[PDB]
RNA sequence: GCAAAUAUUCAAAUGAGAACUUUGAAGGCCGAAGAGGAGAAAGGUUCCAUGUGAACGGCACUUGCACAUGGGUAAGCCGAUCCUAAGGGAAGGGGUAACCCCGGCAGAUAGCGCGAUCACGCGCAUCCCCGAAAGGGAAUCGGGUUAAGAUUUCCCGAGCCGGGAUGUGGCGGUUGACGGCGACGUUAGGAAGUCCGGAGACGCCGGCGGGGGCCUCGGGAAGAGUUAUCUUUUCUGCUUAACGGCCUGCCAACCCUGGAAACGGUUCAGCCGGAGGUAGGGUCCAGUGGCCGGAAGAGCACACGUCGCGCGGUGUCCGGUGCGCCCCCGGCGGCCCAUGAAAAUCCGGAGGACCGAGUACCGUUCACGCCCGGUCGUACUCAUAACCGCAUCAGGUCUCCAAGGUGAACAGCCUCUGGCCAAUGGAACAAUGUAGGCAAGGGAAGUCGGCAAAACGGAUCCGUAACUUCGGGAAAAGGAUUGGCUCUGAGGACUGACAGUCGACUCAGAACUGGUACGGACAAGGGGAAUCCGACUGUUUAAUUAAAACAAAGCAUUGCGAUGGUCCUCGCGGAUGCUGACGCAAU
RNA sequence: GAAAGAUGGUGAACUAUGCCUGAGCGGGGCGAAGCCAGAGGAAACUCUGGUGGAGGCUCGAAGCGAUACUGACGUGCAAA
């Protein structure tokens, strides 16, 4: 055979990603001393369309805590942002909608976004458009908290994991028909070159498993090892079940 | 083209010195073979390739 | 002289030989540097220059001479 | 390109250094007093007869005075 | 004149993509394009620049709200949750 | 009706190739080459225009090729924000400067 | 066998020799998205002159892009150079048996920098170089000129930028200017480390306004053409660059007085207003706008008269227009699960460390003055003959300029500027061919199959079915009119419910008329009833398959919460990832 | 005299796809939201005329492509 293209997405050559508009890492503020034991006030200024992410953008332009220039950081708009908010960082930051807290300082049920996973990696999870995650309950005697994933999954955390509290603007976008294969089209340029995707049943043997035939058919199992060598790895991988989802399987 | 290197200048000053049917006194000079020049070059014909 | 015009001298379609947004845009601006000319004027106060401008707009008047005859 | 109006500022930017020449030409209905300095061409329009002829005198001497 | 029976906004689509699929998109090609009360000022000036992103013409405040509507129900539960459990701790 | 051609080895129609249309002493037309249009300064607080500064190509604000006048308006923070800006800075500053010993007062 | 791209002919001249050269008269073609004028690439001297035995120019030659001998490419202002983008190479380090491979891995990082030396202090961020003759960009215009160079390289004139010092004058010292209520204004008007902001710097589409150029109309002046006859006629031209000063001040934006409902203002459309409209009055901005300097001495056009780049003279005026075409600009409106590049360079601002006189000294981003401006490219073709296709091959190859008529029109058809008649010629009209027509009666009976061709075709008015996702079907179908001439009517602007002047165009209707011809050339849908397939638009085997195939939106399934999923690497490591479940991945 | 097998290298100047940066696409036809007026209504909102100018809409110029004659040529103008 040749290597398929399961396999050609790796090397690099076409597939990266497209981010010559993008606006920049999108991320919290490096972790100090003033945001670890108290809170700095910083000034929203624009919310600006990030390409090639359906969530928007804030510009903060903070202070910066101990040398004289200021520093624009870049966060990801909670929904209910807007220019010329003041958002508080820190662990004392009261518990408003925008305002970034430790989840110390989170009560239980509080939604949050953007969530950090070792304390000062700047963000996480919750952060796609329109998702954020509840922090179900606090161990103080770990120092950790649980929080319900966008998933349903449900991770312990650092306790002092810091969080923007709220919800990731762009919500409800996913919803929208596309209705044209120029949309999306349009919709994954900005992304990467991943689109549009050709059935393997409708190639040859040489380049896809599902390949060749009179008709047009799998041919075999179309659920594939966890183990199987790459290039054998295309289809379902390790899949528990296959059929529509009914019932409590469809939790 | 108009807008060339000076290196391809410098080479096309060369390619046209070559250009010369060998003197006429030559022919004369003592046990002589050279008898027309064999490395002529058009510019129509046989391109320099470079 | 209006010769050479007609049904054979004519090919192309009315909006191409003369679009009816032009037509509405001259015949605007004519009804309606009339209603300014009569606000300045005082011929107009500015109460029935408003409705008379809206009407205007919406489209009753289709000449200035019917402009002036309601006014 | 520049052109100066009072004839007692033509008269000084013509007394000084750099004065290259001055060139006058008579046309329907003026005359145009042009001194040539490095940077700029210091044009001067005239009206009266007589006091284009002061002007003309008034020049200092040295300053090749071209006549067209 | 009436020009649409039942199409509106979205007739721009012709006779294509099925009578579903325009029929649910119909519901936010309306409300990404209507003009949303701006708390700030007053006025009915807010309609969508981008995709999240729902500015004021007058007041110049620009503000992030969800990809269709400026305000989601979503999170107007998500306000009405943070206000009470910041305030019940507030105390 | 007498065709023109390009003055410069620039063949293509670029926005750095504008062209102008003049006619010359020589009854014959010719292109002159346009600067490209530039927005001038603008406020950062409102995105408005600034007044009493032209529009010029940002090489040609240099200092030894305009009058000092032309480039500048006597205000503080004046060349930089606009009038109303200023105005609300100003009122701001009072405000929140006075606020702060309001709230020292309130420390009893 | 030399056959597509309409076309050639007559005198003359040179020459040993003329269909092929040159001149002139004629006749036609390209018909301005050109067979015209310039370039990018690529070529390399093909460019120009003088000559020429051969060869070559698929016939011919006096001829040439052939052969020989000479000539030709001038820059402070056009470029390259400078900056960065996608991306590339790399020092330290890690890998590799070694060639080679990795660049964020963080290492006393490659570079240190800034005031200062009469030395030292301060900062060191995200830290090298390369990368665009279409992106960003210090600065130039007009008229001449050579056999061949230049539009702006040379020449005459007029400027501009950068850098280097310096001299005179002026400006400020309430130390660091004045005016205005305000927007802001005046060509001068301290500022170190530090920080901030703007320009650079941005998608497509609709439509409106303006500016420049062209076109069109009329008057005036010059010359040319027509004239058996009619023509105040027809044709050509009547120009004004960068640069400096003044004036104006569009459409937006902004300031001051003032206080709006009986709501008003305004757009083709929007929209705007107690967060302050209408109004009065101001500021600023664009300008490819007006006047003046540049500048009539230049250029053109006529008119003469001088032998030999002479010289002399006259003119180089005045209005009006527009759904008009090109370029640009302004400001609205729209579309986005797409929001539409970076940096050099420049300007502005915050703060105010540190500084000085008034028999005089510290500045001055002001005016004028002096000097210097380096290296490389530069001729020519840019194509049915200078590039690639073994060619002087109907192929292919990125652009800018773009007149008149008809017409909806950059369709076609004819013309002017400009360019050509280069495609081997002579005789004849046989078959068979290739391209194009026409046919009585019949109209698919031919044939596998209505293949090919014919019929319809513009526009105005009327009418428009089944079916339907209620958006379509739809130009469905079926009808009628179309010329030319003379008129009638309607539709406006400016100035002082009327009067004066002007007005390029569109739309209705009537008469008269003709061998019933009128979208008179050109251009330009045949229609309907049903089935099968694919939803549609899109893409596909370059050189036999354009499709029912692929993609697609929609639906569904699977893996994965970072110590992870899918994948690449010989290794160190990397792609998705500037990512995070509304995400990546696999079907 | 092979079809092949292998070692090391050379090619994206054609073409395939991703990206960065520029250029380009007359004239017409249908008539979507939005806004205006008139008329109607207890209301909800409806009927009539405008305006507006949407769309991977449509006839079509330059462009790009290649269906049909299975036309010309087929030792061609041309290895399309
Ligand atoms: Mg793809
Ligand atoms: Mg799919
Ligand atoms: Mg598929
Ligand atoms: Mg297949
Ligand atoms: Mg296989
Ligand atoms: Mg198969
Ligand atoms: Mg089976
Ligand atoms: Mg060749
Ligand atoms: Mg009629
Ligand atoms: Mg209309
Ligand atoms: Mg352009
Ligand atoms: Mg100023
Ligand atoms: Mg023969
Ligand atoms: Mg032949
Ligand atoms: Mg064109
Ligand atoms: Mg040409
Ligand atoms: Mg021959
Ligand atoms: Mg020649
Ligand atoms: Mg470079
Ligand atoms: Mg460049
Ligand atoms: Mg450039
Ligand atoms: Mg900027
Ligand atoms: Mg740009
Ligand atoms: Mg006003
Ligand atoms: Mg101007
Ligand atoms: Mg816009
Ligand atoms: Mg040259
Ligand atoms: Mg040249
Ligand atoms: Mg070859
Ligand atoms: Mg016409
Ligand atoms: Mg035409
Ligand atoms: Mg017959
Ligand atoms: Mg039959
Ligand atoms: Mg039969
Ligand atoms: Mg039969
Ligand atoms: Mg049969
Ligand atoms: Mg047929
Ligand atoms: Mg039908
Ligand atoms: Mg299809
Ligand atoms: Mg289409
Ligand atoms: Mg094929
Ligand atoms: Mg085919
Ligand atoms: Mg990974
Ligand atoms: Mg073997
Ligand atoms: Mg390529
Ligand atoms: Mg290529
Ligand atoms: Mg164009
Ligand atoms: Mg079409
Ligand atoms: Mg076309
Ligand atoms: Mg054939
Ligand atoms: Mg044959
Ligand atoms: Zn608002």
């Amino acid at each position: 055979g040749r290597v398929i293209r399961a396999q050609r997405k790796g090397a690099g050559s076409v597939f990266k990603s497209h981010t010559h508009h993008r606006k920049g890492p999108a991320r919290f503020r490096s972790l100090d001393f003033g945001e670890r034991n108290g809170y700095l006030k910083g000034v929203v200024t624009d919310v600006i369309h990030d390409p090639g992410r359906g969530a928007p953008l804030a510009k903060v332009t903070f202070r910066h805590p101990f040398r004289y220039k200021h520093q624009k950081e870049l966060f990801v708009a909670a929904e209910g942002m807007y220019t010329g908010q003041f958002v508080y960082c820190g662990r004392r930051a009261t518990l408003s909608v925008g305002n970034v807290l430790p989840l110390r300082s989170v009560p239980e049920g509080g939604v949050i976004c953007n969530v950090e996973h070792h304390v000062g990696d700047r963000g996480v999870f919750a952060r796609a458009s329109g998702d954020y995650a509840i922090v179900i309950s606090h161990n103080p005697d770990n120092g950790t908290s649980r929080i319900k994933l966008p998933s349903g999954a449900k991770k312990i955390v650092p306790s002092s994991c810091r969080a923007m509290i709220g919800q990731v603007a762009g919500g409800g976008r996913t919803e929208k028909p596309m209705l044209k294969a120029g949309n999306a089209y349009h919709k994954y340029r900005v992304k990467r070159n991943s689109w549009p995707k050709v059935r393997g049943v409708a190639m040859n043997p040489v380049e896809h498993p599902h390949g060749g035939g009179n008709h047009q058919h799998i041919g075999h199992a179309s659920t594939v090892r966890r183990d199987a060598p790459p290039g054998q790895k295309v289809g379902l991988i390790a899949a528990r079940r296959t059929g529509r989802l009914r019932g409590q399987a469809a939790a | 083209p108009s807008h060339k290197t000076f290196r391809i200048k410098q080479k096309l000053a060369k390619k046209q010195r070559q250009n010369r049917p060998i003197p006429y006194w030559i022919r004369m000079r003592t046990d002589n073979t050279i008898r027309y020049n064999a490395k002529r070059r058009h510019w129509r014909r046989t391109k320099l390739g470079f | 002289k209006g010769r050479h015009s007609g049904y054979g001298k004519r090919r192309g379609t009315r909006e191409a030989r003369l679009p009816t947004k032009i037509l509405w845009m001259r015949r605007m601006r004519v009804l309606r540097r009339l209603l300014r000319k009569y606000r300045e004027a005082k011929k107009i106060d500015k109460h029935m220059y408003h409705d008379m401008y809206l009407k205007v707009k919406g489209n009753m008047f289709k000449n200035k001479r019917v402009l002036m005859e309601s006014i | 390109p520049k052109q100066i109006h009072e004839i007692k500022d033509f008269l000084l930017t013509a007394r000084r250094k750099d004065a290259r020449s001055v060139r006058i030409k008579r046309t329907k209905d003026a005359v145009k007093f042009k001194v040539r300095c490095s940077r700029y061409l210091y044009t001067l329009c005239v009206f009266d007869a007589d006091k284009a002829n002061k002007l003309k005198q008034s020049l200092p001497p040295g300053l090749s005075v071209q006549e067209v | 004149t009436k020009r649409t029976k039942k199409a509106g906004i979205v007739g721009k689509y012709g006779t294509r993509y099925g009578a579903s699929l325009r029929k649910q998109i119909k519901k936010m090609e309306v409300s990404q394009h209507s003009k949303y009360f701006c708390e700030f000022c007053g006025k009915f000036a807010v309609k969508r620049k981008a995709v999240g992103i729902w500015g004021c013409k007058d007041c110049g405040k620009v503000k992030a709200g969800g990809a269709y509507t400026m305000n989601t129900a979503s999170a107007v539960t998500v306000r009405s949750t943070i206000r009470r459990l910041r305030e019940q701790t507030e105390a | 009706v007498q065709r023109l051609t390009y003055r410069k080895r620039h063949s293509y129609a670029t926005k750095s190739n504008q062209t102008r249309v003049v006619k010359t002493p020589g009854g014959k037309l010719v292109y002159q080459y346009t600067k490209k249009r530039a927005s001038g300064p603008k406020c950062p607080v409102t995105g408005k225009k600034i007044q009493g500064i032209p529009h010029l190509r940002p090489t040609e604000y240099k200092r030894s090729r305009l009058s000092r006048n032309r480039r500048t308006v006597n205000r503080p923070y004046g060349g930089v924000l606009s009038g109303p800006a200023v105005r609300e800075r100003i009122i701001r500053a009072f405000l929140v400067e006075e606020q702060k010993i309001v709230k020292k007062v309130l420390k009893i």
